[PDB]
């Protein structure tokens, strides 16, 4: 998350997981991203196209985060880390990232957990709000239109 | 009302999906909490005296085993080479193999952490399991003379000595979940079908050469041979529980489906004898408390697996 | 055991103490592969020294604001010596040690910060070897850098040295460097200073010095020898472009 | 990236100190660190401590066979892996870096190749068996001087150092725990020690490449600061034989032949000082070992 | 309370659950349980009262973690279109320097300020999603705050501890002892940074050796001593 | 060159495809394009070729030998392809190893008796392959600087073998060379530039030795964005095309 | 087997009276912001 | 019966540091963190985890990669690693000397690296869910007796190894969980769990020293 | 090997017309997979193919798909690394003439082809396992629901294989290694026969399968 955007990774396209695997348990026993392992320092560039749990990336700008007053959103108002956001593709950008969108009502959070993924799940109650079961507390996002 | 496949919620919230299941009494790999994968066994199939009538000459695999286990599939091979020696139960007195596992996985590169470990684990555990005796790797050595004077016969034994060497390699398709004991269970059964070239010889030094044709039993000790089990402990989140139109915690055994691999990080793994001893035990209380109600069950379940694991074929 | 330094004062390929070996160099040899380019002669040594550059970073990585990136590449070919090397010498340590050593030589003589935001690949094929060879790797690289219109302070000339005994003799061949031991110079310009020193074996710290000294001499005259060429080289292809 | 983040006042506030001959732990141009060698536990054990850097090595040996080209030579590696814990600046063995290279070349070239251990005495028979002598160094931690304390660890662990005895009939060896035979020490043929002298240019490079009365400055041993902001550096390997074991100078600000070889003699000044301490540490060592033996003898 | 008390992670919290506490640096809420629980080894400490009283840990640390209103000297690594790119400490994520974000700035008045040049800043904010803020101004009014370049001194490299206790604690001897031997200029960041500028080179020099000393040693009274053998000027 | 605008392949692929084709530089279709060889330079070697052609393209090659037991060593002619810019675990690398030690197998490739001493020993030749620079497809790059070489190598005599230490024998054989060929729409191009490459529809590798149509035959892509299938009489086309102008290209490199 | 189908949907919490989903039901019913300014600035 | 040396705070150029020792058994370890991940080893939501285990002879093996997954294995839950999210924890451990015979055993290595492990994050001051405590424990092959902290020549004839790697809170005097528990070789059920108070009791006992450990050089760093 | 156990060092290794079975979409951890086997008269082969993707590519936008194969000896070490690459890039040149990789910019297509099995009983086989793997390649594409222009299929016969597609009108594949010499019309016909049965196989697979 940054002031300008909020770099994503994408984890299915249409009800399709992509990649189909993860890497989980490539790197051992703790809590290991992708490549957080012995296998990504030795990773052959020439011969495959990317390591095991490589995902396309994405990016959503805070521009592209809502249709309307688009001048003045704060994206740490919208979205935190963990969180699991349905957006649209706008553009195919670069190499490195897809460029996204949540500017409809059925785009935007649509899993989150309190404390930045640390506490429980919460459930969304209002456009721009959820909030903990457990706590009671209310956090802010930008919440996809379930149903 | 917004739905996502089975396969993208266990991408997206691992967690949520396990403990959803769960409040229904079964898990993401569609199995209720004791229940095993079923396996499958093709013993021998690729090693070179796997046809007694027609030995396969081009053929070095002194072992084989073919096994599956709901989706997925271990290939296990094992070949030999001989080194030249220099110069009770204690462990001094035991050997191993050397496994090499490649879990086939998209990536193509050198070994990854999960290969790695497996592969060492399996060595170690063969070595403190006691199922190789260091005695049982030794050659006797035959020798060529010479007939009249014209060809070659070879005469053994119904002067250096010398120490077989057994090699494994371990291939894994269709990984679905934490794969070793799969490997573990794969490796014994081919351990079970190896059997060891008989073997002769003609500041310098003549070459050991293996015979063609002829083999003995590989004896290893089939009350030390153990099979693998492996059980995750969940904790119960009141909030993830479906109607189904205060804490507890339940015991899943024979992980798989990602969401559990994922989700879960309390785990035991056990390497269970069919008289009742215990070859291997791992704890790890990563999340929920593992108390010793968990631990008795889950020696209970790893010694009935691996009776049925070595009664089940032949 | 044999003469290798006679009473008379010759050696085994005739040539006295304090003399070099036929050293002849060729510029701008590769104009379709490199921006700067050098075939060169020294003895039996026979090496191409490629400089592509100053050019685009071919990472996103490895581009530096504020100079340019210099990379050395030594490919010393299996059929460089009498007998095959059956092994690829590309990722050896010696190699490698070689390769750090042209580059933190280069480093502090070409002008990297006025090409910020480029990266120099000097590309270096040894096609045939008889010792002194660094020496000759150092010189090629000076004649394809300069010939690539690359801006440095002065020129770098290399030479070797073995000492025989109490005598120290000029530009040892391959039969020389064994049985002897040697000493590399890197030597900037006509200065006394040295960009490299390179001693390998064991030699008597009393004796050191000496050796240096007509070390340093040699590497002048083989400034001389490169000069002289590029001038010529000059001469020609300033005359020619004319009219 | 990991890189050491240096500020420009901190750059021309050492630069400037060195103008003024002043080094920041104290210590004159030419003063080499006081080296702490300390053995323990087993034979070729030990610890060597120069200022705040902190290395520490571990020699040992195993029965192999003898290289095909080589049938009467033992077999001997050096292996100097560096890890983040003598400092995050390391990636995780990176035995292709520049630095890295360097320095495992240059303790090669110092201790392997110059023939400081007998490859022939650690030959059992000729044709089967040798002894596969290893030396690994830890690296700790990093204040400098890294190739002078690795090649101090290295010959200290090895002179220190006790294979078992063992005797040969034939085919067969036989090979005696410590309550059979004593154990007998390594071939050690010299003692090379490496001195590092890094080279800073207090004015510009123009001074340096065609300017005269050169005002290039040379210090001994020095700091990882100082290491981190020098434009030159130098290793020199000597013996007490008067002999240069070797010299690295790859590339870095040219310097002036004649300081060179100061710098060579006044290394050979220390390297005595050093191998003087070398040797009189490892007699102490081994007198309180045999004056401990005696304490156990008899209550 | 007022009675600091010594306090392993994973040891029962010892304060009053019926008083209200503000908990600071240490102390940790459980997202799940809810439960307060210390995490870090140290002392306990909590202050008197006011309106709630604060409860934090003091712990041994040398890493250190952008935290609001903290000054903090760091280094210009990058430059960015609108902001500069600066180090803290060495190996941690970098923090960003706006470039409005000075005294009588502008989009057509720019900061003066390269790559490699010391600055003395103010966290302004340190989101826990976010890369950390640092400011050069007041915030409020957008006038010189006491902060800005560092120019020709020389930095050195303290714990946490030792530069809290310099910037806060007033009956530390340090300062003066240094005034006791010669007039310095200096500039104390809670990232572990310590600044030190004198006219004269050797002073400075000397006030960097006696500070790294005083620093490594754990007894206060001792620093006289050290700055008396240091100002010496033994070589 | 490589990497052409989506405007520039059209172009170039319409004059291609258009009957005549029209060539970029316009080259009939089996025309060459200018290069020239020397050869002896590397007297440390038993044999020695340089190969460069008009575009750029660079190779050197090494022959040596060495004694070895044939029935210790079945294979008396062995080819190492070193490309500069490609690391020797590129699949380039090996695919052209692989297809160059096919062509020179002293199988069928060449005369294995020409390299005989006696019935337990013989010379082994290594044939030791450095593109200093290649723009197209360098096979018959290669092939031709190693016919070079091959048709100049000279090994020592035989007179445990020992040798004659001043006289040598000329190594008489018949090198094969290989041929490049690509396929544009329904037209066959010898000698293809790397544009013309960039836009080819596919590509045939065809070797040839003592005057016919040997193997290996090879279907290549000479890119990734153009390759299609192909008609039969296509291929038919190109191994006629190559068998009517290869004895020029042999009497060409054979006249010294 | 596997009818609910209420576990393949968004996080509901177990815990949750049916006025509280009334009321998430009822706030996601009325318009978003987005179609409140877009709405306002059409008109 | 069971008595350790360790030390705190020696290494100049980490955040945290750790010197442990237990019989021949001699372990140092380091931790840097938390500071800047490389973007592989990112996590978005805690702390990631670069451990790594160098042997006192030789160079890093496969060994060495079962000691990092079992040590990740035990440090992962111990770390309050979402104090940290997209950060990056350095931990490296070198054996100094093994205590053990290195071919057949490497449990007293790994208890060490835990143990050193801990105390150098205990250094560093990073955020700890609780304390730990690890222990080397074998059963013999003719006495059948259970030895807390065996030597050599006891591994030597064990009949069985294991490494019980315990977590504690409040003052030490409560088991919150079993972080590992290695168990190789052959046994039973009984023995098992004999073996499993045991190793609480002593465990408990090492927490309580390293409690004092611990504070006897951090109480001086620190003001009242 | 520091990432294996290989052993000891010391040690030295030890010295001493066509049915066809074809499935789909049994492993689960990639996109695509088929499994054929073939027996002829004295003569058992079976292999399994994997495709990963389409995946995230390193490096700059690509205007297109990248499709990489690789070859993975089963068994014994059967062949060398040199003509196992060389095959792969036989094989890319024909896929990359069959799939259609515009729909697929920045991203890549890692296709597997395991060889665990090659006992024939008959006493250079390279040739005549070709066109199984391009069988294998092809079945796995389309099951990993990588668009294809057409079913890639192939013939072997007198050392000489080739791919066809289109109903057998046009060639996207020709490999020719010794293997004696013949007239190439009659290769063509029985390759082309091969192909046509393989080609009903394969898409009644893929109608009895999917
Ligand atoms: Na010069
Ligand atoms: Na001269
Ligand atoms: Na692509």
């Amino acid at each position: 998350l940054s002031l300008q955007r909020a770099n994503v990774e994408i984890l299915a396209v249409e009800d399709k997981p992509s990649p189909i695997d993860s890497g989980i348990g490539s790197n051992g026993s703790g809590i290991v991203a992708a490549g957080g392992g012995s296998g990504a320092a030795t990773f052959s560039v020439s011969q495959a196209s990317s390591d095991l749990g490589e995902t396309f990336r994405g990016i959503i700008r805070s521009q592209d985060v809502r249709s309307t007053d688009r001048d003045r959103v704060k994206v740490i108002e919208c979205f935190k880390p963990g969180d699991i956001v349905r957006a649209q593709v706008l553009s195919l950008g670069d190499g490195t990232n897809y460029y996204l969108t949540t500017a409809r009502n059925d785009l935007g959070v649509v899993f989150a957990r309190a404390a930045n993924g640390a506490g429980g799940l919460m459930y969304a109650t209002d456009w721009q709000m959820m909030t903990s079961p457990v706590t009671g507390a209310t956090e802010k996002r930008k919440c996809a239109k379930p149903f | 009302p917004i739905t996502f496949p089975p396969e993208v919620l266990a991408r997206i919230s691992p967690e949520l999906s396990l403990q959803r299941h769960l409040s229904l009494g079964i898990r993401p790999c569609l199995r209720k909490y004791e229940e095993f994968r079923d396996v499958a066994i093709e013993n021998n199939t690729l090693s070179r005296y796997a046809d007694a009538g027609n030995i396969d000459t081009k053929n070095n695999i002194l072992g084989s085993n073919v096994l599956k286990s709901g989706k997925t599939i271990v290939i296990t091979s094992i070949t030999g080479g001989i080194i030249e020696e220099t110069s009770e139960d204690i462990i001094a007195n035991y050997a191993s193999v050397y496994p090499v596992v490649e879990v086939e996985r998209g990536r193509v590169g050198a070994c990854t952490d999960e290969e790695m470990t497996i592969s060492q684990k399996l060595h170690d555990s063969i070595l403190h399991s006691r199922i190789l005796p260091k005695k049982a790797l030794k050659v006797k050595a035959g020798v060529r003379s010479a007939n009249e004077d014209g060809t070659f016969s070879v005469l053994y034994p119904d002067k250096r000595k010398w120490s077989y060497v057994l090699y494994a390699k371990i291939v894994v398709l269709s990984r679905t979940g934490p794969v070793f004991d799969l490997c573990w269970n794969s490796l014994m059964y081919a351990l079970q079908s190896v059997k060891l070239p008989r073997a002769f010889i003609d500041r310098e030094t003549y070459e050991i050469i293996c015979d063609q044709t002829k083999s003995v039993p590989l004896m290893i000790n089939a009350k030390n041979i153990a099979f693998a089990s492996n059980y995750g402990i969940v904790e119960l989140d009141p909030e993830c529980q479906l109607q189904n139109s205060k804490l507890n915690t339940v015991l899943i055994a024979d992980l798989d489906t990602e969401a559990e691999e994922t989700s879960i990080h309390s785990t035991i793994s056990i390497l269970a004898a069919p008289s009742g001893n215990y070859k291997q035990l791992t704890l790890m209380g990563g999340g929920a408390k593992i108390t010793p109600e968990m631990i008795k069950r889950s020696l209970l379940l790893s010694r009935v697996r691996a009776d049925d694991l070595s009664t089940r074929f032949n | 055991r044999l003469e290798i330094y006679s009473p008379e004062g010759l050696r085994l390929d005739g040539r006295r103490w304090n003399e070099l070996r036929r050293f002849e160099s060729s510029i701008n040899t590769h104009p379709h592969a490199a921006d700067g380019s050098s075939y060169m002669e020294q003895g039996n040594n026979k090496i191409i020294t490629l400089v592509k550059g100053p050019k685009e970073p071919r990472l996103k990585s490895q581009m530096d604001t504020s100079k340019a990136l210099l990379n050395v590449s030594v490919n010393i070919t299996k059929f460089s010596k009498f007998e095959r090397s059956k092994s690829s010498h590309k990722n050896e340590r010696r190699v490698l040690e070689i390769q750090t050593s042209l580059v933190r030589m280069f480093e502090k003589n070409v002008m990297l910060n006025i090409y910020p935001r480029t990266v120099i690949d000097i590309e270096i094929h040894v096609l045939e070897q008889d010792g002194g060879i660094m020496g000759s790797l150092i010189n090629g690289i000076t004649l394809a850098l300069i010939d690539a219109g690359i801006s440095m302070f002065d020129y770098i000339s290399g030479i070797s040295v073995g000492l025989y005994d109490t005598t120290p003799l000029l530009d040892t061949n391959s039969l020389e460097e064994n049985a002897m031991s040697t000493v590399t110079l890197g030597v900037v310009g006509k200065s006394e200073k040295l960009s490299l020193l390179l001693v390998e074996d064991k030699i008597p710290l009393d004796r050191l010095e000496n050796v240096l000294a007509i070390g340093i001499a040699g590497a002048h005259r083989v400034r001389d020898l490169m000069d002289e060429e590029l001038r010529k080289h000059a001469q020609k292809r300033v005359s020619n472009a004319s009219a | 990236a990991k890189d050491i983040e240096i500020s420009a006042s901190e750059s021309k506030f050492i630069l400037e100190a060195l103008r003024q001959n002043y080094r920041l732990d104290g210590r004159s141009f030419d003063q080499f660190r006081d080296v702490e060698i300390t053995f323990g536990k087993e034979f070729g054990d030990v610890s060597v401590k120069m200022g705040n850097t902190k290395v520490h090595c571990r020699i040992s040996c195993q029965i192999a066979q003898p290289y095909e080209d080589r049938p009467f030579e033992g077999l001997f590696v050096i292996s100097t892996e560096i890890s983040p814990m003598a400092g995050s600046q390391f990636e995780n063995g990176n035995i292709t870096g520049e630095d890295e290279v360097l320095c495992s070349r240059i303790i090669e070239k110092s201790v392997r190749r110059s023939g400081a251990l007998d490859v022939e005495g650690l030959c059992i028979v000729a044709g089967s068996k040798c002894w596969a002598v290893r030396a690994d160094v830890h690296f700790l931690d990093c204040d400098g001087g890294f190739i002078d304390a690795s090649c101090i660890a290295v010959m200290a662990g090895l002179m220190h150092f006790k294979k078992p005895d063992i005797t040969v009939h034939g085919e067969q060896i036989i090979v005696h725990p410590v309550n059979e035979r004593e154990p007998v020490p390594l071939g050690i043929l010299h003692i090379p020690i490496c001195v590092t002298f890094s080279f800073f240019n207090p004015q510009d490079t123009e001074e340096n490449i065609k300017g005269e009365t050169n005002s290039e400055i040379s210090i001994i041993d020095a700091t990882l600061k100082e290491e981190l902001l020098r434009d030159g550096v130098l290793t020199v390997t000597l013996n007490k034989n008067r002999e240069v074991v070797q010299v690295s100078k790859a590339g870095g600000l040219p310097m002036d032949a004649l300081t060179l070889m100061k710098c060579c003699h006044e290394a050979y000044s220390i390297i005595e000082k050093i191998t003087d301490q070398i040797l009189q540490l490892l007699k102490e060592d081994s007198e309180k070992r045999n004056k401990y033996a005696a304490m156990l003898t008899s209550e | 309370d007022s009675m600091s008390t010594f306090i392993f992670p994973g040891d029962s919290f010892p304060v009053d659950p019926t008083t209200p506490v503000k908990l600071g640096p240490g102390i940790y809420c459980d997202p799940n349980t809810q439960e307060i629980r210390p995490v870090n080894t140290g002392v306990l400490h909590v202050s008197a009262k006011g309106k709630v009283q604060t409860a934090y840990i003091d712990y041994s640390s040398k890493r250190y973690i952008p935290s609001v209103n903290d000054f903090v000297i760091g280094v210009i690594i990058g430059t960015f279109s609108d902001s500069y790119k600066v180090s803290l400490q060495n190996f941690s994520s970098s923090v960003s320097l706006s470039y409005m974000a000075f005294p009588n700035a502008s989009k057509k008045n720019r900061p003066t300020l390269q790559v490699g040049d010391l600055v003395y800043a103010r966290v302004c904010t340190a989101e826990k999603e976010l890369e950390a803020e640092i400011e050069c101004f007041d915030s409020t009014t957008g006038r010189d705050a006491g902060f800005g370049i560092l120019e020709d001194g020389m930095i050195i490299d303290v714990n946490l501890n030792f530069a809290r206790q310099l910037l806060f604690n007033n009956d530390f001897p340090l300062l003066k002892v240094l005034a006791a031997h010669t007039k310095f200029e200096v500039a104390i960041g809670l990232n572990g940074k310590i600044w030190v500028k004198c006219e004269e080179l050797s002073n400075t020099l000397a006030c960097y050796r006696t500070i790294m000393e005083c620093c490594q040693k754990n007894d206060t009274a001792a620093f006289k001593d050290i700055a008396k053998r240091q100002f010496k000027e033994i070589l | 060159h490589m990497s052409l605008s989506v405007a520039e392949k059209s172009y170039l692929y319409d004059s291609l495809a258009s009957t005549p084709s029209i060539r970029p530089d316009g080259r009939l279709p089996h025309q060459f394009r200018p290069i020239e060889i020397f050869t002896d330079f590397l007297p440390s070697s038993n044999g020695s070729s340089r190969i460069i052609a008009s575009d750029g393209s660079e190779c050197i090659v090494s022959i040596k030998s060495k004694v070895v037991d044939h029935h210790v060593e079945n294979e008396l002619l062995q080819v190492d392809v070193d490309i500069a810019g490609q690391r020797d675990d590129a699949l380039v690398v090996e695919t052209i190893t692989s297809l160059l030690n096919k062509v020179l197998k002293s199988g069928s490739g060449v005369d294995s008796s020409k390299l005989q001493l006696t019935k337990k020993y013989s010379f082994k030749i290594f044939v030791d392959v450095l593109v200093i620079s290649s723009h197209s497809h360098p096979i018959s790059l290669i092939s031709f600087a190693i016919y070079s070489a091959l048709n100049s190598t000279y090994l020592p005599k035989l007179i445990l073998p020992t040798f004659h230490d001043y006289d040598m024998v000329k190594l008489d054989i018949n090198p094969p060379l290989v041929f490049i060929l690509a396929v544009v729409g329904n037209n066959m191009l010898l000698d293809p530039a790397a544009n013309e490459s960039e836009v080819a529809n596919n590509g045939l590798i065809i070797s040839w030795s003592n005057g016919k149509i040997t193997s290996p035959i090879r279907s290549v892509a000479l890119n990734d964005s153009n390759v299609k299938s192909f008609k039969p009489h296509l291929l038919k086309q190109g191994l006629a095309m190559v068998e009517k102008y290869a004895p020029d290209v042999v009497r060409s490199l054979e006249n010294l | 087997k596997k009818h609910n189908n209420e576990l393949l949907g968004i996080f509901v919490p177990c815990n949750l009276p049916k006025t509280t989903r009334k009321v998430a039901i009822e706030n996601f019913n009325r318009p978003s912001p987005d179609d409140i300014i877009q709405s306002a600035q059409l008109n | 019966s069971m008595s350790v040396q360790a030390e705190i705070g020696i290494l100049d150029h980490v955040d945290g540091s750790s010197e442990f020792v237990s019989q021949d058994t001699k372990v140092i370890c380091s931790v840097t963190g938390p500071i800047e991940p490389k973007a592989r080893q990112e996590l978005p939501t805690q702390l990631a985890l670069e451990i790594i285990v160098r042997p006192a002879k030789g160079v890093a093996t496969t060994r060495e990669k079962v000691l990092e997954d079992k040590l990740r294995a035990v440090l992962t839950p111990l770390i309050t690693r979402h104090c940290y999210p997209r950060q990056l924890c350095q931990i490296t451990c070198q054996i100094l000397e093994s205590g053990e015979d290195e071919a057949e055993f490497s449990l007293r290595e790994l208890s060490c690296c835990i143990n050193a492990a801990f105390l150098a994050l205990v250094d560093a001051g990073i955020a700890l869910n609780s304390m730990c405590a690890s222990i080397p424990i074998a059963i013999i092959k003719d006495t059948s007796d259970i030895i807390v902290d065996p030597t050599a020549e006891q591994l030597k004839i064990s009949l069985s190894v294991h490494t019980l790697a315990l977590e504690f809170v409040n003052g030490g005097k409560v088991v919150k969980n079993v972080l590992l528990l290695d168990s190789n070789g052959d046994f039973n059920e009984d023995q098992l769990f004999s073996l499993l108070e045991l190793g609480e009791q002593k465990c408990q006992e090492l927490v309580t020293n390293i409690r004092r450990i611990i504070q006897d050089n951090i109480s001086p760093r620190l003001v009242v | 090997d520091r990432r294996r156990l290989l052993g000891p060092a010391a040690a030295k290794p030890m010295a001493f017309e066509q049915e066809l079975s074809l499935h789909t979409g049994f492993i689960e951890n990639c996109n695509g997979s088929a499994l054929v086997e073939a027996r002829s008269l004295g003569h058992q082969t079976s292999l399994i193919t994997a495709v990963y993707g389409p995946r995230s590519i390193r490096g700059s936008f690509t205007s297109q798909g990248t499709i990489s194969i690789q070859l993975k000896n089963g068994l014994l070490e059967k062949y060398n690394t040199n003509e196992l690459k060389e095959v792969s890039s036989f094989l890319m040149g024909i896929f990359n003439s069959v799939v259609n990789l515009s729909r697929y910019p920045k991203s890549g297509i890692d296709i597997f082809v395991y060889l665990t099995y090659d006992k024939d009983l008959t006493n250079s086989q390279i040739s005549s396992l070709i066109p199984h793997c391009i069988t294998s390649i092809t079945l796995a594409l389309a099951d990993a629901g990588i668009e294809l222009v057409d079913m890639a299929g192939a013939g072997e016969a007198n050392g000489t294989v080739v791919s066809f597609i289109k109903n057998g009108e046009e060639i996207v594949g020709f490999w020719k290694d010794d293997g004696d010499d013949e007239d190439l019309l009659e290769c063509l016909d029985r390759c082309k026969e091969q192909y046509n049965r393989y080609r009903d196989l394969m898409i009644s697979c893929l109608m009895n399968q999917e």
